[PDB]
């Protein structure tokens, strides 16, 4: 069965959408795809509809389009965002270029709340633990994030949450200096950021430069000490500490007061500037500051992912082709 | 129903 498409135009072009979409609206675009929100009629529901019209457009492209979707379609966890349909208008892959995805819109963006209200304790810490469970799964995917901002958790009038949007002022340091090999705890990092900046309301590294991100990082959590420099593997990067006046790592507790001192204690932990002992999602779930809510039973992880694609050297029909695969398997969710 | 599942009770309500 194919479902009927009408056609209207939008941000402004021609958007062609199956009618269980009305009510479209535009969000707003950029370098990544047009958004328009939308009234799903199947499930009584506003969504996210997002049109991708450059997918194929180089192997770049084509791959990437094939490693979103694949990704989308295996996310089902409670705080993570999930794919509600993908769809195309084009009847066969002779004329299939664009793909359209949408996706449930909670609430708001915790950017936007995070301006309306100052968050209670009780808040911040229902919040990051959800953060965290839903982390705990990505990363059980041997998957990482990348990119953890504000715009990029949806949160509701009941406070919960969801991850959404995978991949400047969160993103740790050993990627802006391109030293190492970037492991999980990159996102644990801007976990730390966000749980910041939660407590006090502020931006904890509001970084203009390049250069002036990574000094209001230094002043707060030092200079690396003679242990990460060996671990530093080009010389560009191991220099690049040296004339640059060093900076003792400061208190955290100092620097946050009133805060809870378990909230000041999980954020020492997570905000170390060496990778190797910043705190893992599985151990921060288990940290005392969660204690009312951590449940090891409920905090579950996800099926085996197959990447095995990531290897493969392809022309841009042969992805091209595999997504149009995924598109026509998908299966949408239930309720 | 997270919160519920956990057995605590509901926090103050964010808008919107």
């Amino acid at each position: 069965e194919r479902p009927t498409f009408y056609r209207q135009e939008l941000n402004k072009t021609i958007w062609e959408v199956p009618e269980r979409y009305q009510n479209l609206s535009p969000v707003g675009s950029g370098a990544y795809g047009s958004v328009c929100a939308a009234f799903d009629t199947k499930t009584g529901l506003r969504v996210a509809v997002k049109k991708l019209s450059r997918p194929f457009q180089s192997i770049i492209h084509a791959k990437r389009t094939y490693r979103e979707l694949r990704l989308l379609k295996h996310m089902k966890h409670e705080n993570v965002i999930g794919l509600l349909d993908v769809f195309t208008p084009a009847r066969s892959l002779e004329e299939f270029n664009d793909v359209y995805l949408v996706t449930h819109l909670m609430g708001a963006d915790l950017n936007n709340i995070v301006k309306c209200q100052k968050l209670t304790d009780d808040h911040v810490q229902f919040l990051i633990y959800q953060i965290l469970r839903g982390l705990k799964y990505i990363h059980s995917a041997d998957i990482i994030h990348r990119d953890l901002k504000p715009s990029n958790l949806a949160v509701n009038e009941d406070c919960e949450l969801k991850i959404l949007d995978f991949g400047r002022w969160y993103r740790a340091p050993e990627i802006m200096l391109n030293w190492m090999h970037y492991n999980q705890t990159v996102d644990i990092w801007s976990v730390g950021c966000i749980m910041a900046e939660l407590l006090t309301g502020r931006t904890l590294f509001p970084g203009t430069d390049h250069i002036d991100q990574l000094k209001l990082i230094l002043r707060l959590v030092g200079t690396p000490g003679a242990e990460l420099l060996k671990k530093i593997s080009s010389e560009s990067a191991r220099n690049y500490i040296q004339s640059l006046t060093q900076m003792p790592k400061m208190n955290f507790a100092n620097v946050f007061i009133g805060a809870n001192p378990l909230a000041v204690d999980l954020l020492e932990k997570m905000l170390v500037l060496d990778s190797d002992k910043r705190i893992t999602a599985a151990q921060a779930l288990a940290h005392a500051y969660f204690a009312q809510y951590h449940d090891p039973d409920d905090e579950p992880v996800a099926d085996p992912y197959d990447q095995s694609f990531e290897s493969r050297d392809l022309l841009i029909d042969e992805w091209k082709s595999l997504t149009y695969d995924e598109v026509i398997s998908f299966v949408p969710p239930p309720l | 129903g997270l919160l519920e599942r956990r057995g605590v009770s509901e926090l103050p309500p964010l808008y919107i």
